RNA sequence: GUGCUCGCUUCGGCAGCACAUAUACUAAAAUUGGAACGAUACAGAGAAGAUUAGCAUGGCCCCUGCGCAAGGAUGACACAUUCGUGAAGCGUU
């Protein structure tokens, strides 16, 4: 199931519509009773922005930056042989 | 309009597209200009299909 | 990604022959511990191949 | 090339740069024992005891079989005066069941102090 | 950061997976089979098949072509590129 | 804003009720710093003595190209004599 989800996202490219209104409840970390009107929480309605279907790829991805770098321990000569 | 925007988008100011979709050049081209200005078949195919509809 | 092709085949075959010998033998021959004659063993390879071409 | 670069920055006393160079070199080839010795040495030369201590620990952890690391590690601790530390290191080392000579060095270590009971053990 | 670029090759093809069928040789059959018996009997059959299958008063020279029965040079396979019989034939044919 | 309250009740005003419920990269601007393969100028193609054909390999280099094709200078980039210190470890006289 997990793989299939992943695949569908990849396949989204090959096959060029979202309608959810989703609400969230937020606790801040600042508080103080003068920060909001005076609520321990706020509520935000998240809406996905509509994309223009004839809009080209906005920005440029080509840029290239060198591969990032701990080794496991290895745990594994005569003069004549040399 | 599409095709002119493409042309300008790439700063090909020495090309000229007329209204029956003939892509011409303004001046004799320099070597470098000739390289840069080529369009591939995609653009030309589109151009010619548009020409047909304009007829 | 590049695809093997007629232009590239002879180069390809010798590329992966140099690699075949290199991986095999330097993973096979060793205990030089420093660098064991990789440049040199391959030069022996090309030398031998020329010699067989000249009989 | 890695080493020469590190050395040059070390000479200019830009040792934070030097550290990054050594770490980058390690990313390329962590098995190379000269590299590690140069790295630890650099820290010691600049009196950066705790950096050196870290580095030594890493070296013996990832390449336990290299006896050069162990000999230097114990020597450094002995010079610093930390007999207990050195003992601890040697006890780690002995877990690898190493080589006759290593055991001799551990015993001799003990015998630079009286510690005859330890030696016998 | 996934590019909107495409390629001809990439497009769908053979989206269905041909599962093996029962007479093609589904794994079910395979698990049940006694291969060793089958292999022996086939072998025996093959062997049996093989068995079934099988004047001039004046001249310089008396017959050269006496016992010269071709020889198995084309039955020998040789792992040597220049002494394979194939190579000989090739060399014979294309140089004058 | 439209309609309706045998609304007050004239046809003016006022009241009640129903219906109708949150647009927008707000600028018609202001500022802010990478690219033209322009001319000019200097200089001037890998491999061996030279002249040249090319496929490649590697990627903090790209460009043309629908392209897993092919091109871009092979795209560019790729530069025989003779020993001894110092420290540490181990065994020995
Ligand atoms: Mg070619
Ligand atoms: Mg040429
Ligand atoms: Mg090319
Ligand atoms: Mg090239």
């Amino acid at each position: 199931v997990a793989l299939e989800k992943s695949v569908s996202q990849k396949v989204a490219a090959a096959m060029p519509k979202l309608a959810p209104a989703q609400y969230i409840r937020y606790t801040p970390s600042q508080q103080g009773v003068a920060f909001n009107s005076g609520a321990k929480q706020r509520v935000i309605r998240m809406v996905e922005m509509q994309k223009d279907p004839m809009e080209p790829p906005r920005f440029k991805i080509n840029k290239k930056i060198p591969r990032g770098p701990p080794p496991a321990p290895v745990m594994h000569m005569t003069v004549k042989e040399q | 309009n599409m095709l002119n925007l493409l042309i300008h988008r790439k700063n090909l100011n020495y090309l000229h597209l007329d209204y029956n979709f003939n892509l011409k050049p303004v001046k004799t081209l320099t070597t470098k200009e000739r390289k840069k200005s080529r369009f591939g078949n995609a653009f030309h195919l589109c151009r010619e299909v548009l020409r047909l509809t304009k007829l | 990604a590049k695809t093997v092709t007629k232009q590239r085949v002879e180069s390809h075959f010798d590329l992966e022959l140099r690699a075949a010998v290199m991986h095999d033998i330097l993973d096979m021959m060793p205990e030089g511990i420093k660098q064991n004659k990789a440049r040199t063993i391959l030069q022996h390879l090309s030398e031998a191949w020329r010699c067989w071409k000249a009989n | 090339n890695w080493i020469k670069y590190a050395q040059w920055e070390e000479s200019l006393k830009e040792i934070q740069r030097a550290r990054s160079i050594y770490e980058r070199a390690l990313d390329v080839d962590y098995r190379n024992i000269t590299l590690w010795l140069k790295y630890a040495e650099m820290e010691m030369k600049n009196r950066q005891v705790n950096h050196a201590r870290n580095i030594w620990d890493r070296a013996i952890t990832t390449l336990p079989r290299v006896n050069q690391f162990w000999y230097k590690y114990t020597y450094m601790e002995e010079m610093l005066g930390n007999v207990a530390g050195a003992r601890q290191v040697f006890e780690r080392w002995m877990e690898w069941q190493p080589e006759e000579q290593a055991w001799h060095s551990y015993i001799n270590f003990e015998l630079r102090y009286k510690e005859v009971d330890r030696a016998r053990t | 950061q996934l590019s909107k670029q495409y390629s001809s090759r990439d497009l769908p093809s053979h989206t269905k997976i041909k599962y093996r069928q029962t007479t093609q040789d589904a794994p079910e059959e395979v698990r049940n089979r006694d291969f060793r018996r089958e292999l022996e009997e086939r072998e025996r059959a093959a062997a049996r098949e093989k068995n079934r299958d099988r004047w001039d008063d004046d001249v310089v020279f008396k017959n050269c072509a006496k016992g010269v029965d071709d020889q198995k040079k084309d039955k020998r396979f040789v792992n040597d590129t220049l002494r394979s019989e194939f190579h000989k034939k090739f060399m014979e044919k294309y140089i004058k």
